[PDB]
DNA sequence: CTGGAGAATCCCGGTGCCGAGGCCGCTCAATTGGTCGTAGACAGCTCTAGCACCGCTTAAACGCACGTACGCGCTGTCCCCCGCGTTTTAACCGCCAAGGGGATTACTCCCTAGTCTCCAGGCACGTGTCAGATATATACATCCTGT
DNA sequence: ACAGGATGTATATATCTGACACGTGCCTGGAGACTAGGGAGTAATCCCCTTGGCGGTTAAAACGCGGGGGACAGCGCGTACGTGCGTTTAAGCGGTGCTAGAGCTGTCTACGACCAATTGAGCGGCCTCGGCACCGGGATTCTCCAG
């Protein structure tokens, strides 16, 4: 009974936000489970070491900024860090 | 009876959970502190990717006819766009198979 | 009667098997091999069918990237045979040896 | 005992077939089949490590995918 | 007219003085052609009538395939413009097309000033605001409307 | 009017020599091409999304 | 029923709705067939001001009638 | 030469404004739909086969 | 009359020689002009440390090394002695770097 | 500071080919030897000034250089 | 006035600084809590393997005929022994060089 | 005027334990401390990485241990536990 | 295949110096000694899942014949690279001069940890249906061999 | 190159079926409000290393020329590997049964975080000397060409 955590609901509301009219296996949802994980994992372990260097103590939005930059390339850092800072302004002003 | 909740996910407009995303860095133990922005801006980014990756998958088996999107599609998604592949170099799928390629050296001629 | 010459059944073999996701191997003999190296370690052990199917593609997709590097190997040692030496090449730069 | 033979010769071309091979020279076989047992005996050896730290007796799933993520080999679908 | 971007440039401005929008101005500054002035007069049947706003823009070298970025000038009261002035547009940070042009530009902020997205928060006081209390949100509109003629 | 008619409209550098099959509009491969590298799948014209399998060379 | 719809840059979108149908659904089709949320858009007829809580037929929409679509915005 | 260039070449008269889905030949509407009604399967230029859903309406 | 080694054995001589030492084989003054050149398009108006830049330097020599012998035994592979492009790239897509 | 590649030298690349064990260098190894060496350094200080930039200041460091390297896998000793 | 302080290093027979490798295990958040016996292990084997690669660059050095170790030392006892190679087969050591040897096609017939 | 930390004062004393009539260079103690470093730095992530894995909170003996047996190949990691697992005993035993 | 010539290499000796090595504060990091909350060891129960077995089907493996396409060796060539002398270039070293930015100190204040409450989004559980796989008759493309 | 027969291969239709997408109960973790304290953002200062310039030496790069050996094309031989057929074989599926142990819950105790006070050893500085690189000369060896 104990309950397990995963981002099932999460990757289906994207599916239907992009393309409205498409199933998903559930392979493909463990996999899309992997994938996030995997990605989190990554991105976590970067902004940590960034912040173990500059001798600070908390992961503010530049540590990720700079892990993100680091991890992906190119365009997709683009559009990432693009999209990011508009979620984290929309944040804020809230 | 103090306010109308708002979820910090609805607040900033994305889909993903801030306040579950905020939770795991916590625990994960990577840092003392974390900032409250933080988990607002991984959650952007992690949408960023499964959409973008969950829309080349759809793409893919629209192409191939199809209307549930399967490891296969997610490989031919994955390994046709050079960035993401760039990505996920060192990764295997299961269930993935490989992209269709032949060398122009063995076709007959 | 009808005979195809050699080389085209393998370029059919080759568009089906790079179209079909199925493992390329049989389970029970898998599954003996690893039940047998393990062996050596601890003795004793279970395994779950999970992680022996989780081995299989692990080892599947890894033989299937060494046979395209050995193949580029040999493409480029003016062949279309690849051999004990391409394998070897390709262990050696990958650096795996 | 004696349990590597079971990778048959026509598995084995059938995987090359997937990788992109026209013909197969004879004594592929054994060197893809020694290939083959080293890299599970690489692989195994961490799972059992994994397995043996947790004092339990059935290697798991998530054992084995952290053995092979340990090797720079991530394998997603499995946990 | 030595890249792209600035012939671009040049035929907006041609077609912004051979036929402007109705109500509306645009003039670039004098040492940087990229920088450009505009001024609007407020659309009728809002509450933003008889308006005269003072916006700022500035552009790049490979516009023709990126949106700009733009600021007001004057005092501003719009649940889609932040309060230092960062004006919240989608066909400029989200939903760009090269086929816009700087007339698109300042007939898409008119139409904005004419309706708020209500999911566009940017003054959250507005918001609020224009959602509920509509007679004071045009009591604002008319007070920021007054002080924009200077 | 001609050369404005039946030239790229985004661009209106060079000759309209693509067409994009999901709305069937026709704009250059190149700007096609710039635009799908860029990750904007999303058409200029009506702004709808594609692949990279929806757009392809076209003579006029 | 076909319906014209205008852009600004010189586009005309062609979308087949009712009478019947509300502002609200016209822009889910205008989200549908041109990527734009129903919250990202500002439709107007004949000068007036329309709403997502009204229909064609409350603002006397006929056929083949030219509808400008601007954008109510967000960056 | 525009307005030939522009025409479609089986009429030659009126503006061709159709593509062929598998063969990509400009041509026009009802030209082409007379012909699919004739059960020609016939390309004037590469005679490649066609099928109902081949074809559909393009703007410049 | 003038004195001629066959071709190669000079080549081997320096070849021993050059496996003995562990100078920096890359002139450090134009080597350090290009790294700032490099660095010119991400980021005006960079300083360097003299250190950073040694350590730059020992990389790319210690990469090229390394891609060198890759290149040359794919070049022993093609039953030949001489280092081609085409061994260059194959050494690099086996490795996974393009 | 334009067109400083050719600092990387002919004699110095044969050099470089004769330590890695190369008895004989074709002609066309210097132009894509070029190449590659500026991809890795593009690849290289890409990291370097994007660590430095983080850490709000101008002058690169040998312990950026080191990270980054690191990260790329390819771990740099004696320089801390 | 409580008694003679003898260090953790001393009292394990080590040389490795038992307190400071505790002290880094703390500080560096790796868990929340740190047994007794990690810093004591962990000292150990840096200890051993220090050690090991200490004895063979001497002999390396030896064998040059010189009194001092020097990074070209280092080098060659890393690569000559095979364990040590795989362990270290990232690394890169300033002042290094390369192992001496030629394939035996180059050499002349 | 900031103390940095480094292991030149125990490399060198095992360095004179093994072999008492060598010296070693500056560049080589470099070497030497940053090759200390890494190693321990391996160890310890690794080690915390089995921690949370097996959702516990504290690192010990077992964890290093089998931190060691995952990282050191063959007779050198034989070697090095049965140097750790001496070296413990004896630090209980006094 | 066997001997001189010459270049390169190797070996021994005197010498200067600068970096390794030993010694003296002293101050902060280690140590010692209680103290207390709790994470982890340990006992017990269960019921899930892995191991073991057996019978039947048949898909896949195994073995054999063949002939042909490809691997491998021998040969000619010519052109592209290597060795070497000479001239030109700029790297290298030493010195000097200016100052922008790295590193440290103090203060404060604004952000975030910790706590209690509650309520709604998300997880376990049920359920009907439509996407997908499969069987079968097509229509059509493709390979091989005679022409 | 062309044509036709044999063999794959694509297409439309009809069918079962079970995985999935929706719906429901409920429950615990995220949101809201509050407080307290310390991490770091900012300002000021010091001076260290970076940048820039100059001039003199000469070591290395650039260029050219001759020639020779090695990459490449060609040709011919043979052998071993793909293709297809007929005969095993054992994988695969189903069903059954048993039981180790994975997972959970409940207790209880050693044990590591934490605080306070004490001190000594490792860091910085500061001399001091010999290991080593170098320059000079003598002895040895590898390679080339003539014999
Ligand atoms: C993403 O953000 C960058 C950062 O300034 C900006 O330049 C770019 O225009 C943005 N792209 C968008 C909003 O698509
Ligand atoms: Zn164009
Ligand atoms: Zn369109
Ligand atoms: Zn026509
Ligand atoms: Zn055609």
């Amino acid at each position: 009974r104990s309950r397990k955590e995963s981002y099932s609901v999460y990757v289906y509301k994207v599916l239907k936000q992009v393309h409205p009219d498409t199933g998903i296996s559930s392979k493909a949802m463990g996999i899309m489970n992997s994938f996030v994980n995997d990605i989190f994992e990554r991105i976590a372990g970067e902004a940590s070491r960034l912040a173990h260097y500059n001798k600070r103590s908390t992961i503010t939005s530049r540590e990720i900024q700079t892990a993100v930059r680091l991890l992906l390339p190119g365009e997709l850092a683009k559009h990432a860090v693009s999209e990011g800072t508009k979620a984290v302004t929309c944040y804020t002003s809230a | 009876a103090r306010a109308k909740a708002k979820t910090r996910s609805s607040r900033a407009g994305l889909q993903f959970p801030v306040g579950r995303v905020h939770r795991l860095l916590r625990k994960g133990n990577y840092s003392e502190r974390v900032g409250a922005g933080a988990p607002v801006y991984l959650a952007a980014v992690l949408e960023y990717l499964t959409a973008e990756i969950l829309e080349l998958a759809g793409n893919a088996a629209r192409d191939n006819k199809k209307t549930r999107i399967i490891p296969r599609h997610l490989q031919l998604a994955i390994r046709n766009d050079e960035e993401l592949n760039k990505l996920l170099g060192r990764v295997t799928i299961a269930q993935g198979g490989v992209l269709p390629n032949i060398q122009a050296v063995l076709l007959p001629k | 009667p009808h005979r195809y010459r050699p080389g085209t059944v393998a370029l059919r073999e080759i568009r089906r098997y790079q179209k079909s996701t199925e493992l390329l191997i049989r389970k029970l003999p898998f599954q003996r091999l690893v039940r047998e190296i393990a062996q050596d370690f601890k003795t004793d052990l279970r395994f779950q069918s999970s992680a022996v199917m989780a081995l299989q593609e692990a080892s599947e997709a890894y033989l299937v990237g060494l046979f395209e590097d050995t193949n580029l190997s040999a493409i480029h040692a003016k062949r279309v045979t690849i051999m004990p030496k391409d394998i070897q090449l390709a262990r050696r730069i990958r650096g795996e040896r | 005992r004696d349990n590597i033979q079971g990778i048959t010769k026509p598995a084995i071309r059938r995987l090359a077939r997937r990788g992109g091979v026209k013909r197969i020279s004879g004594l592929i076989y054994e060197e893809t089949r020694g290939v083959l047992k080293v890299f599970l005996e690489n692989v195994i050896r961490d799972a059992v490590t994994y397995t043996e730290h947790a004092k339990r007796k059935t290697v798991t799933a998530m054992d084995v995918v952290y053995a092979l993520k340990r090797q720079g080999r991530t394998l997603y679908g499995f946990g | 007219m030595s890249t792209p971007a600035r012939r671009r440039l040049m035929r907006d401005f041609k077609r912004l003085q051979e036929d402007p929008p109705a109500g509306v101005s645009g003039a670039p500054s004098e040492n940087n052609i990229m920088v450009w002035n505009a001024v609007i007069f407020g659309p009728e049947g809002t509450p933003f009538e008889d308006g005269t706003f003072k916006l700022t823009i500035e552009f790049t070298e490979e516009y023709p395939n990126k949106p700009p970025t733009v600021r007001f000038v004057s005092k501003m009261f719009h649940p889609n413009v932040y309060a230092d002035g960062s004006i919240c547009l989608d066909i400029l940070q989200n939903r760009w097309s090269p086929t816009y042009d700087v007339s698109s530009i300042l007939t898409s902020i008119q139409s904005l000033l004419d309706e708020p997205n209500p999911n566009s928060p940017a003054n959250s006081q507005a918001a609020q605001l224009y959602q509920e209390n509509k007679r004071e949100y045009e009591k604002r509109v008319s007070a920021i409307v007054e002080q924009s003629w200077r | 009017d001609y050369k404005a008619r039946l030239t790229c409209p985004c661009c209106n550098m060079r000759k309209k020599d693509a067409v994009l099959t999901k709305c069937f509009h026709v704009f250059c491969f190149e700007c096609v091409k710039t635009r799908y590298d860029t990750r904007q799948r999303k058409c200029p014209k009506c702004n709808a999304a594609f692949g990279a399998n929806d757009f392809h060379r076209i003579y006029i | 029923m076909q319906i014209f719809v205008k852009t600004l840059t010189g586009k005309t979108i062609t979308l087949e709705v009712e009478p019947s149908d509300t502002i609200e659904n016209v822009k889910a089709k205008i989200q549908d067939k041109e990527g734009i949320p129903p919250d990202q858009q500002r439709l107007i007829f004949a000068g007036k001001q329309l709403e997502d809580g009204r229909t064609l037929s409350d603002y006397n929409i006929q056929k083949e009638s030219t509808l400008h679509l601007v954008l109510r915005l967000r960056g």
